């Protein structure tokens, strides 16, 4: 009882009784032509190996035929007119079907290993070369922060041929593997404990949203049922859906959990755009990395909306320089000399302010919210030194101060 | 009887380098030289830079260029082994300089592949441990032998790997031949190679005494016969070795007729037949039809659209449709072709409706399924 898989008793039968007939026949045919014909008082006979009649056999059972080797006695060659009947009796199964057998392994198979300097997040759910792409080009994108976290890939399917030649372009920090997340082995597989974050993507142009909502919904429940602690950040097409992760008992939206519902943030942005129109296209473009690319072929308006969709939501900690200014004058300072847009605080318990009035002062370590090109544009709000030494009106100067 | 010199200069690489890797495995379980070497050599061998993406074209390029001189080895001289002073060759020479620059490239490799056992016993590890120290041996010994330095044909399968990193190859089905293709051309040239080392070698059981004088180009003719199944046996195998390999072989390539030739036939007949644009012409005028096109709605508005009684009028016919025609609609377009084109695509793209000119069309027609499953659907 070693061999437990359906698939391994097949094979194993197929192969053997492949090993077995063949040399048994180079047996027989040897037999036959090194004793000569009876009807010819065994004078007619042919002096082979066995070596030769299994090499034979092998050419004839191909059907190739080279007839450097071949049968001369009457009964050889009778054995090999039957033979022939039944080896091409005999194309039904095996080597077809043990080159299929043989072909059916997983190749994504294996296990992620984790250094200790690397970060990695594991992404599941709705797997696909369009999803990944749209993922990958906005998650490494190069307006985005210089940090190195490694992106693993775990799925119930083989990927697609465009799929593998993105995953071999980004084979330094991407990793794919077959599995599920319902599965606790495929969640060591990947170590899921060490992982900094899992995603859930959704197939957002599914048959049924609810179903697609109910199957990541269970995913949730599996990651978390694995280990409570993982940051899990899950796509739901329904709002009616999320109450069901409330309930998980430990969702915790303070400690990361989230669930980006692309209802509530749909609808919602199309309700801001009946309050003030437009702006729906002003977010939306806030939230995708973009770099600026000027070309000729290219109307004025498409050359100002494109510099525009260039810029995107960053966020950074405010220098020493800003300390006990008013939030009004920090962010006129901003916009005047950094060349960086502030809109929003951290204020420390932790909460979120938006444009606060000159009531509200800047705090040491005080977290901003900016939109700006990229995050190499934001730090300069970090290392602005005040009067001590950022008085040069090019912005690029800006760099860290000797103190 | 000096050969051995060469295929032992291999092993010993192979086997010493395993060695170490075990016994340094072995110590850790007893009990800039750092990840920025591994990462940077990774980003060098996947094309990431722009100094990755030359390298790795010109590792490539260079494996011809000794695959090449192996060509030109094969087809001089008669003799697998010959006492040629090493000095006087300039193809010995110019292979050497090809041959350190994989050595040097093999330890990038080692480095991003992250000095591991696996990596040690990955396919083109053994292409250089068996081409490297043989050339080494070559040096110091006044003698050439074509030992396995064929095996290089398998670094030609590099090719999807450097249409994929320049990123050149589009398509999923064109990666997908190209990888069918160049791998059926490295095996078929690398078997040829291994083929007429055995034969040419004789076989070792019988001192040598049993050989066969075949050319490497008799070799390729040999196996693409036996691979067909066509099996002439003008050339046949005949040291036991070879013909063992043949067997081998045959057991490989039968299996391999799974995907390869019907597979590749498939992907380069699923073309599309009715591609390109119209051409307009400044004395005629067209019309251009789309909406349900098949050999009974177009016999029946053709047959009234350019019949005899109607005025002669010399409009040119554009049918854009979204399928291959059929054999009796390309029998229709056929017989009325003087005034009748046809286009794949669909209106419903303006790359289509450019193909047909659309703006200089006198008029568009757009047809109904009649008998179609729901009437709301087909308006
Ligand atoms: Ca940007």
């Amino acid at each position: 009882n070693v061999l437990k898989t359906s698939t391994l008793i097949r094979l194993v039968q197929l192969v053997v009784s492949f090993v077995s007939l063949w040399l048994t026949a180079a047996g027989f045919l040897h037999l036959l032509e090194n004793s000569g014909d009876p009807f010819f008082d065994f004078g007619n006979a042919q002096h082979l190996t066995y070596w030769e009649c299994l090499y034979f056999l092998m050419v004839t059972m191909s059907t190739v035929g080279f007839g450097d080797i071949f049968a001369t006695t009457v009964l050889g060659r009778t054995f090999v007119v039957i033979f022939i009947m039944i080896f091409i009796g005999l194309a039904a199964s095996f080597i077809p079907e043990i080159a299929e057998i043989l072909g059916k392994r997983q190749k994504y198979g294996g296990s992620y290993k984790k250094e200790r300097g690397k970060r990695h997040v594991v992404v599941c759910g709705y797997i696909t070369f369009d999803s990944v792409s749209n993922f990958l080009k906005d998650f490494l994108h190069k307006d985005r922060e210089d940090v190195d976290v490694e992106i693993v890939f775990l799925h119930k399917g083989l990927p697609g041929l465009e799929l593998e030649g993105l995953l071999k372009r980004h084979f330094t920090q991407v990793e794919y593997f077959w599995g599920s997340v319902m599965d606790a082995n495929d969640l060591e597989r990947v170590k899921i404990q060490e992982a900094d974050a899992c995603l859930v993507l959704a197939n957002k142009y599914c048959q049924d949203p609810d179903q697609e909502d109910a199957a990541n919904i269970m995913r949730v429940i599996s990651i978390k049922n694995y280990h409570s602690d993982i940051k899990v950040i899950v796509q739901l097409l329904q709002y009616h859906n999320k109450a069901y992760l409330l309930n998980i008992p430990s969702w915790d939206w303070k400690r990361g959990d989230d669930a980006v519902c692309v209802a509530e943030l749909k609808l919602g942005f199309i309700a801001q755009s009946c309050l003030a129109p437009g702006f729906s296209t002003l977010m939306a473009n806030l939230f995708t990395m973009r770099s600026y690319k000027p070309t000729p072929e290219m109307s004025q308006w498409q050359t100002d909306y494109m510099r525009g969709t260039g810029m995107e939501m960053y966020t950074e900690y405010l220098s020493s320089a800003f300390n006990a200014l008013t939030f009004p004058e920090a962010a006129e300072l901003c916009f005047s000399k950094l060349k960086l847009l502030l809109l929003a605080i951290e204020v420390r318990e932790s909460t979120l302010a938006i444009n606060p009035g000159p009531k509200v002062k800047i705090e040491n370590a005080t977290q901003g919210f900016f939109i700006a090109e990229s995050a190499e544009e934001v730090k300069r709000a970090f290392y602005y030194c005040k009067n001590c030494h950022a008085n040069v009106s090019d912005v690029r100067q800006i760099k860290k101060c000797k103190c | 009887r000096q050969w051995y010199s060469f295929l032992a200069s291999s092993l010993v690489t192979f086997g010493s380098g395993l060695v170490v890797i075990i016994i340094y495995r072995i110590v850790l379980w007893l009990c800039g030289w750092m990840t920025e070497a591994k990462d940077w050599a990774g980003e060098l061998i996947s094309g990431q830079t722009t100094t990755g993406r030359i390298l790795v074209g010109l590792v490539f390029l260079l494996s011809i260029a000794s695959l090449i001189i192996y060509f030109i080895d094969a087809s001089t001289n008669t003799s697998v082994e010959t006492c040629l002073p090493w000095s006087s060759s300039t193809t010995q020479q110019v292979d050497l300089a090809f041959n350190v620059f994989f050595m040097i490239y093999f330890f990038i490799r080692f480095v991003a592949a992250n000095d591991k056992l696996w990596f040690w016993v990955e396919l083109f590890s053994f292409v250089d441990y068996f081409t490297i120290p043989p050339s080494f041996v070559a040096i110091y010994l006044d003698r050439n032998w074509l030992g396995l330095r064929f095996l290089r044909a398998l670094r030609l399968m590099s090719i999807p790997d450097i249409l994929t990193y320049l990123n050149v190859l589009k398509t999923s089905t064109l990666i997908r031949l190209v990888q069918l293709v160049v791998s059926f051309v490295s095996l078929w040239l690398t078997a040829a190679g291994f083929l007429h080392l055995l034969e040419n070698s004789g076989d070792p059981f019988f001192d040598f005494g049993n050989a066969q004088h075949l050319t490497y180009w008799e070799c390729l003719y040999f196996l693409m016969v036996t691979m067909s199944t066509v099996g002439f046996g003008d050339i046949f195998a005949t040291t036991v070795l070879g013909r063992t390999f043949v067997v081998i072989f045959i057991m490989i390539f039968i299996g391999l007729a799974a995907s390869f030739i019907p597979e590749i036939a498939e992907i380069l007949g699923k073309r599309q037949k009715y591609g390109g644009s119209y051409k307009k012409e400044r004395g005629k005028r067209h019309v251009v039809v789309c909406g349900y096109i098949t050999f009974d709605s177009v016999s029946n508005f053709l047959k009234d659209f350019l019949h005899k009684d109607r005025e002669d009028v010399d409009v040119e016919i554009v049918f854009l449709h979204k399928g291959l025609p059929g054999l009796e609609l390309e029998g229709l377009l056929k017989r009325h072709f003087t005034q009748v084109e046809y286009f794949w695509g669909s209106v419903m793209d303006a790359n289509d409706l450019e193909r047909v000119k659309i703006q200089e069309a006198d008029a568009c027609l757009v047809l109904a399924n009649k008998y179609c499953q729901d009437p709301d659907q087909e308006d």
